């Protein structure tokens, strides 16, 4: 939100070099459990995390997909086992 | 303007994939349709 | 008084170009060292510094000074901060 | 910075240790090729350190490239380390420490730096059994 209060002024380039940067490890969470079942979390600034195997916890982004993440990453994962 | 979707295409085109090929697994593997 | 003068046109007020805000800067008109002839000189350049210091002000005032949330034309805004852009090149 | 360097240390001493003491053969046929494994990733440490002190001779090094450079030696021995303490600790032997070594290997089966180790360690505890 920042970058768009700030989009036109002469701190534009400076805070895009700063996200630029920021949203790095994020989405290489992202690239592990997607693709290979496994899943990266730091600090727990990754909210998705995973008896019939359908009694696991869920706990800008576009919340279209956050969801679908949730199915995406444990269908990938089932496979791996 | 700033976006992340242009990074979202790159990511939500195999998102799909992953579960059209997962919905057709239980079908055709285990038999879903039959029961 | 040579480097004085340019040190107070240029935002930088000595104590030779007394700055006061209720009468901006003005030159000392008491001593022995200014006469009636250049006295009107001396009148005229103070103004032009006073005006180069209250621009300053105003830009580096309104320019990169929120977070973003506040509604105002006078004290905000993307179009008074573009003033001040555009007035510190001009 | 050398404080951050002891972990590797502490996950070093307590590996060669049960090395030793679970080569001894009064105990069960899987642990002595167990340890006889973990032998094999400590001779990869060697050789690897040692490579190492050649880069040293020719002043070609630091102390925060020498954290850099131990990193992925590191997360092997911690692997190996905690192990080691959870195998002695239940006074373990037989073949449930096969089940042990099954389940570690399992465990990774996508990362592929962590998974051929466990999977190497079972390979090797599996053939007397």
């Amino acid at each position: 939100q920042e970058a768009l209060h700030n989009c036109s002024n002469e701190h534009y380039p400076v805070l895009l070099s700063l996200l630029k940067t920021s949203c790095e490890p994020y989405t290489r969470f992202i690239h592990d459990w997607v693709y290979s079942g496994v899943f990266r979390d730091a600090y727990g600034e990754f909210m998705i995390q995973v008896k019939l195997y359908w009694t696991h916890g869920y706990v800008v982004f576009l919340k279209h997909i956050a969801h679908d993440i949730y199915v995406c990453g444990k269908t990938i994962n089932l496979l791996k086992l | 303007v700033l976006m992340k979707r242009s990074i979202t295409a790159p990511l939500a085109a195999h998102i799909s994939l992953v579960n059209k090929a997962a919905v057709d697994y239980f079908f055709v593997e285990l038999h879903l349709e039959a029961h | 008084m040579i480097h004085e003068l340019l040190l107070a046109l240029s935002g930088y007020p000595g104590s030779i170009f007394t700055w006061n805000k209720r009468s901006g800067l003005q030159v000392s008109q008491d001593f022995p060292f200014l006469h009636p002839s250049e006295t009107s000189v001396l009148n005229r350049l103070c103004r032009l510094g006073t005006d180069y210091i209250r621009f300053t002000e105003f830009i580096e005032q309104y320019t990169g000074h929120v977070q973003q949330q506040q509604g105002q034309g006078g004290l905000h805004g993307i179009y008074l901060r573009a003033f001040c852009t555009g007035l510190d090149s001009v | 910075l050398v404080h951050r360097i002891l972990p590797v240390a502490a996950s070093y001493s307590a590996v060669t240790r049960f090395i030793e003491e679970k080569s001894s053969f009064e105990y069960g046929q899987v642990n002595h090729a167990l340890a006889a494994a973990m032998r094999t990733l400590v001779k990869e440490h060697l050789i690897l350190v040692s490579q190492l002190e050649q880069l040293h001779r020719q002043g070609l090094l630091s102390l925060q490239k020498l954290w850099f450079y131990i990193q992925p030696a590191m997360r092997t021995m911690d692997i190996l380390a905690s192990l080691a303490t959870s195998v002695d600790k239940g006074e373990c032997l037989g073949g449930s420490t096969l089940s042990l070594l099954h389940d570690r290997s399992f465990s990774y089966t996508g990362d592929s730096q962590a998974q051929e180790l466990c999977l190497y360690l079972t390979k090797a505890a599996s053939a007397p059994y």
